[PDB]
């Protein structure tokens, strides 16, 4: 490919009537109400430009402004179905982009000189469009000397630079020339999609690969979305070999796959499903997965055995901490599977066996799970009443509650969360606080409040009426929205503990409240219920005593001061240096804090010290100071209930 | 002013009777078996049975998808039972199939109304109203859809309707009503005056109960609404939107208790 | 002031219809098995008030079989309704010729004698329908009303004995004695609110006590509040109880007079 | 040959259970009468049983009534259970001494006949005390069989013939009376039932492979028959039959005597009726002649000769004609009876009648024994604008008014309707109407009095034969539904209509009407309708009746028609009393003959027609002629004379 050769893409038949079928579905059943008026046409417009072009290095503003003229007339057209600026944009900036990476291949022959002042902003999202060639070449020099340096830092000769980022803008000039006029359609919805809220989608249909796998035949426990160019993954199944490495979290990027023994090969700006296609494979088997975590680089690599999910592991696992006469259940829930308030029960008589003084829930990541057992699992500890309300997209407001007047543990009980916990996890939490039934300890919860279906935009006269016999898509928005007991929702806020562990007294990346347009939070009328008790009397001295351990601690010390760093530098969180000397200096740096870190725990604890950081053996786990120090929170509940 | 709630004629008894005939034959061509399935369907709901009317609908698709016809019986239905998301699905294939099926408008705007989004209810009323300015039922339902977003702007429109019409339909004595040109004693003086027989008077109970349920409705008149709208579904004019949309509302009024 | 909403056709009563005309379309049925299952649509047609259609299957039923009494109690019924009371006095005849022991049949015999203007006959019936079950309220209400035109005192005589003799746990008693003078119109209104659980229950308590009600005023030569309390308790929808075919054929009679 | 009891003694056939409660549900709950059977109306059914069983209270004895009548309060309750056991007691016994009383009759016919003395014989035994002993039962047979034997000798035959002919009629009273079947009892016992509530109502017999036989070759001379007592009676005639036609022929006439294409007079006295009828249903052309005894005289008895034939259309329709009296002209309508489309025949005659410029018109309906009540409301019609006609009451209380409702007028001139006893139900309904809208002056009789309908409702049902196959076929029953009443808001009960000017034989006490039949409903009112009279004649009512009676006054055939009368009234407190004299009873024989044949010689005078010497000479189809239209033709003027003015 050496000039335009690349197809000029055209809309198919099917999807005039496809765009007419979202419109529908979106602007009358969507939990959101909004108005497909000239202003959300404009925000929608706006949103296939970063899809188009993500970093603002591909376009120039005299290319936004020839269709930007008619930005607040694309309302009518998708009613309507009329496509053709979307196809128009897509081709333009499919020319725009083979224009960029021809010039990258051109600036692979100039000299790389890492000897300047000069930085790199990785957010480009919202900078002023590009002038002229000058600036986009001006970009996309700064752009291939950050590519440049990145391989530098992780030990590559002049020769291997050249040749990998030769093959990495070639088999993006030719990736550009393989998509078919279904990535275009996927596109343009995912534009309206995302405008309403960040949960909502169009799924193009499946061709026989599904068919083929299914018909003959397994990756990590893990479903993934795009970030533009990457891979983030999404969400982790409860007890998936990605869950059990805890290296692997949400919202982490792939930028490469490695097999056993074969070589790494980079995924730098791929579509999904080729990316996703590397990862699966039959049972028994393995691959190594280079990664990169949320907000400069870093040279990760995570290695999984390939499996079915196995029932003990995503089981309740209970065990008792002793701190020395007495006694703290403690059990980790994964995730809310069916059948969990049963094994919960069970393990809870085991609890009274073993005359523990205080139980703790543990729901740190844990994705959410049926809700039903959320319901079940909140109704062991309180006699009865109103669990979670729901508001679905039509005004109705039901209440799910526990009826059984029974309480299986009536003594002091703690929930740990964190940032990961979701849906179900926010609402046992949530109902665990309003009934003053329980402290909550730990971050911020994720504040995922709301609930998505989908819905097929196959019609069952499209058969009788058509050639264009292939499956049509589905639509994924938002139906319903849950509120808490006391009226308050958990979208956006989800559930503040009652003691803040030191990282969520932090902005964080992660949760609902950062997303792209996520729904706001609002309140509805409180539920009746009888409240089991009142624990605002007891947290200011368990919160005096929490302070007091933590200051003498040093595994909260060395997390403290990393927030007073991460805090200091934020400043600069996307402008990264293009100097070698400073890049590899504060590489140098954090390799020497992480070994002085881990040399200064092996003394405590009598193991022998390590001499380089890539001795530390693969499998090594990180300490539990959040779960040692919530034994201790939930000793003081116990004492203080005297 | 009660009528004698209507009781099936003997015409629609010996046409089932017939229709169980003929579709018990092997007779009958796909479509015309799917056209007399739609018929039937269209009599059992004329008596109130909607399940056996459903039934029919379904026949009817599974033979000939393309109907139409069936679809915006089946979105009446998805509303009577409040599923307002299915209901404007099949609203959508009713004018997907056919754009001039004008009754899918009426009936996808009253869905949108009942399902708490009156802005676009508004705009199917408002280009029904558009199809036939001269029919008062028109009037009343967009009426009642633009009292949720500005009851000032509302009671001006409608009363712009009634100016602008012939005014020679009966259901202009309820606009007047809505307006405040009449009272409630005046527009069931002039209801009795109007019917001719039991039937008649029935039909126009049917329609006007319902409207004034609505009136008091939004009084907070709970009371006189749930009379209102029980005394409109005794006419047992099933098949009238009235007659369908009195019962939702006492739907509405149970489910709150 | 109490209102029922008017009975709508149940899921169940729609199921078995579109199920019976399966079964009644294929050859599964022997010719006993068909008559039987003829006369159950005709039961079920009848509680949906589709008595042209039921008619149609109880005369098919016959057709087949012509020995069913239950089938001569719904056709002579149906010429009570119409007013050809002499037919319908042939059928119940044939009805008990056929099951002596059919005991409905002095009811609705009773019933169609009354309206056929032969009070001394109808009490014959309905004194001997009464002595079968005793504590059935409207067996004293009915016998009451063919005795009212035979004669007045004794009749409230009667009545109040059948009251005093009973257990009086069955609701109707309260019509009995708002009958007798023993409650108000308000009270029995209010009883009838306090017994309904449901809504089901209220509409028939409404269809039985707006007729009971209807025929007082039409005793007293109040034509429009008759009329009015006739039309609410057919506004039930409890088709196929007795009070709601009466208060149609009063309904009639109110219509026939103009 | 029967000697002495080998009558088989009759039982009930096993269907005789049911159809008795069968037809006690019918009556005790369909009648338009409204009866209790309780004790005092099981009384009066048992009653009326003996009176079928014994019309003349000389079989029975008072000992063997009072056996039975201990019990007979309790026989509605055995008409409802259907236990007919005392009807089958009663007939079984009275059957034996009716045997008892034809041998002891023919042991009578050898003693000597002596005709010389002042003794008489009472033909009406119906309110009679009951024989005491075998003492009465012989004084009433010995009376009995002198009168036979009387009879038999004023028809001129000797000491033997009259022997002779008695011992085969009392032989074969004893033949037949072993005939009789088990459905013979259940017909007679349902009878006393059905005759005790109205004389209208009946239970009717099933028709046997016989009635099928007849139909199979498908003739009855153009009447009806029913049966009083002992006697094959005409009960009605159909409109232009040959009955109808050879006018010697009226209601109530008994028949005694049935003759044959070429043959003798075969007595039918105490005959059942289908074998009577059986007689006469002949081949048509070839004639059969019958005796007739007329209604309540000493029998002197006619002989009708009359051929067979189907209803000709021509000979039922309406028939017009023109009276011309100097100048002055009235049209006459005579209308048989009300036949589908009669209305349309009239309207295209009175447009002949306006062509031939009339100052009136008359309706004659003597003797128009009704037809369809749709044709009486339509032909009312055409004489009045528009407005109810009559008013109809059913068994269960529903009254209905019939109307014409053109408010057209296809005649509007002076208007006479002539009618006399024999005018029923249709024509009454019509002079009624024409009367109380004062639309009409009525001439002639009181009507019939027949204001009420019956219907035949048959008592099988749909499940006998598959339940009881044994059986044949059942019977019917036939009862009153519906009763007739004026826009006046008067029944024609039993009173019909009362003419404006009554000629002279309607003013005295008839033989026939309903209001002489047994235990006929009453007549009662209702509400007035309402209508708008088209005028008024009680102005000219007085002058129109001394016009009439001045020329009755100096008229033969009225002055011959009113001395019948003063003889007919005169000799009525001992009119049934029959004397047993030989000398007096030729002696008024000869003088009836004497009188006749003076009357028709003084006619013939009048006509210059030639004199006849003995009755016996006078044609078989010699026409009466007839008064009664010549001075209706004159009252029909006067009234146009009155009307104009
Ligand atoms: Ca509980
Ligand atoms: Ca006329």
């Amino acid at each position: 490919t050496r000039a335009d050769q690349i197809p000029v893409l055209k809309e198919e038949t099917q999807h005039a009537t496809v765009s007419e079928r979202v419109t529908s579905r979106f602007t009358r059943s969507h939990y959101r109400q909004f108005d497909l008026d000239q202003a959300f046409s404009a925000k929608i417009f706006d949103r296939y430009l970063n899809l188009l072009d993500y970093s603002h290095n591909v376009l120039l503003a005299s290319d936004v402004e020839q269709f930007a003229k008619k930005k607040t007339e694309l309302g009518d057209e998708l009613r309507s179905g009329k496509l053709d600026v979307f196809y128009d944009l897509y081709n333009l900036a499919q020319k725009r982009r083979f224009e960029r990476y021809q010039y990258a291949l051109s600036v692979l022959e100039k000299p790389m000189d890492f000897t300047g002042n000069d930085t790199y902003n990785l957010d480009r999202s919202k900078a002023p469009w590009p002038k002229n060639e000058a600036e986009l070449n001006a970009l996309w020099d700064s752009k291939v000397k950050f590519d440049e340096l990145s391989l530098k830092l992780t030990g590559k000769t002049d020769k291997e630079i050249r040749e990998t980022l030769t093959r990495r803008y070639k088999f993006a000039i030719r990736r550009l020339a393989q998509t078919n006029s279904e990535d275009v359609f996927s596109l343009a919805m995912t534009a309206f999609a995302r405008e309403i809220d960040p949960h909502t989608n169009y799924l193009s249909p499946r061709n026989t690969e599904q068919f083929n796998t299914e018909m003959s035949l397994e990756g990590i426990g893990a479903v993934y979305q795009m970030d533009d160019d990457y891979t983030v993954i999404n969400s982790m199944v409860a007890g998936g070999p990605a869950a059990k490495s805890k290296a692997i979290s949400v919202g982490d990027k792939i930028v490469g796959v490695g097999q056993t023994g074969k070589p790494m090969v980079d995924v730098i700006g791929w579509r999904l499903d080729d990316v996703v296609a590397l990862i699966k494979g039959p049972k028994g088997s393995k691959v190594r997965l280079e990664i990169l975590p949320a907000g400069g680089t870093k040279t990760r690599t995570v290695t999984l055995t390939r499996e079915r999910i196995r029932l003990e592991d995503r089981a309740v696992k209970m065990s008792v901490k002793t701190v020395g006469k007495e006694k703290v259940g403690v059990l980790d829930i994964p995730g809310f599977y069916v059948g969990l308030t049963d094994d919960v029960k069970v393990q809870l008589q085991k609890l009274e066996k073993q005359n523990v003084s205080s139980v703790i829930i543990d729901l740190r990541s844990n994705g959410g799970g049926a809700l039903t057992e959320a319901v079940s699992l909140s109704g062991l500890f309180i006699p009865a009443g109103p669990i979670v309300q729901v508001r679905d997209n039509n005004g109705k407001v039901r209440e799910d509650s526990d009826t059984d007047g029974q309480v299986f543990y009536k003594g002091p009980l703690v929930v740990l969360v964190d940032r990961f916990s979701a849906i179900a996890s926010e609402i046992f939490a949530a109902a665990m606080q309003d009934y003053g039934r329980a402290l909550v300890v730990g971050e911020p919860t994720f504040g995922k409040g709301t609930v998505q279906q989908y819905r097929s935009l196959n019609r069952i006269y499209d058969q009788m009426l058509r050639p264009e016999w292939p499956a049509l898509g589905s639509v994924q928005y938002t139906i319903q929205k849950f509120y808490r007991v006391n009226g308050g929702s958990t979208q956006r806020k989800g559930v503040t503990p009652d003691i803040i562990m030191p990282t969520g007294n932090e902005e964080t990346e992660t949760g609902e409240k950062f997303e792209d347009n996520a729904l706001p939070w609002d309140s509805i009328d409180a539920a009746t219920y009888v409240k089991s008790g009142d624990l605002t009397a007891f947290e200011p001295e368990l919160l005096k005593e929490h302070n007091a351990r933590i200051a003498k601690d040093p595994e909260f010390q060395n997390i403290m001061k990393d927030i007073a760093r991460f805090n200091a530098m934020k400043d600069k969180r996307n402008i990264v240096s293009l100097n070698y000397a400073v890049r590899e200096k504060e590489n140098n740096e954090d390799d020497a804090t992480r070994l002085a870190r881990l040399n200064e725990r092996f003394k405590r604890e009598g193991k022998p010290e390590l001499k380089k950081l890539d001795d530390l053996p693969k499998d090594y786990q990180e300490p539990d100071p959040y779960l040692d120090e919530t034994v201790n929170i939930a000793l003081d509940l116990a004492k203080l209930e005297k | 002013v009660l009528a004698v709630p209507l009781q099936p004629t003997l015409q629609q008894e010996v046409i089932l009777a017939r229709m169980e005939q003929i579709l018990a034959s092997r007779a009958l061509t796909d479509d015309e078996r799917a056209q007399l399935l739609y018929e039937r369907g269209v009599l059992y709901d004329s008596l109130g049975l909607r399940a056996l009317a459903r039934n029919d609908f379904s026949q009817a698709l599974a033979i000939r998808p393309d109907m139409p016809e069936v679809f915006n019986y089946l979105g009446i239905y998805l509303t009577q039972a409040g599923n307002f998301d299915a209901a404007y699905e099949a609203f959508d294939s009713v004018l997907e199939l056919d754009p001039t099926y004008n009754y899918a408008h009426l009936n996808r705007g009253i869905a949108l109304y009942y399902g708490g989004r009156d802005k676009l209810a508004q705009d199917d009323l408002l280009a029904f109203y558009q199809d036939d300015p001269n029919d008062p039922f028109r009037s009343l339902w967009l009426y009642l859809a633009e009292q949720k977003l500005d009851e000032k702007q509302a009671k001006e429109v409608l009363k712009q309707h009634f100016e602008k019409s012939d005014k020679e339909q009966w259901g202009w004595n309820i606009v007047e009503f809505y307006l405040g040109n009449i009272s409630e004693q005046t527009l069931m003086e002039r209801l009795k005056a109007d019917a001719t027989d039991n039937t008649s008077l029935a039909e126009h109970l049917s329609e006007t109960n319902f409207y004034l349920g609505k009136y008091y409705l939004s009084l907070g008149d709970l009371d006189s609404a749930t009379a209102l709208f029980k005394l409109a579904v005794a006419n047992n004019v099933h098949n009238f939107v009235e007659h369908r949309y009195a019962l939702l509302e006492l739907s509405l009024l149970g489910q709150d208790q």
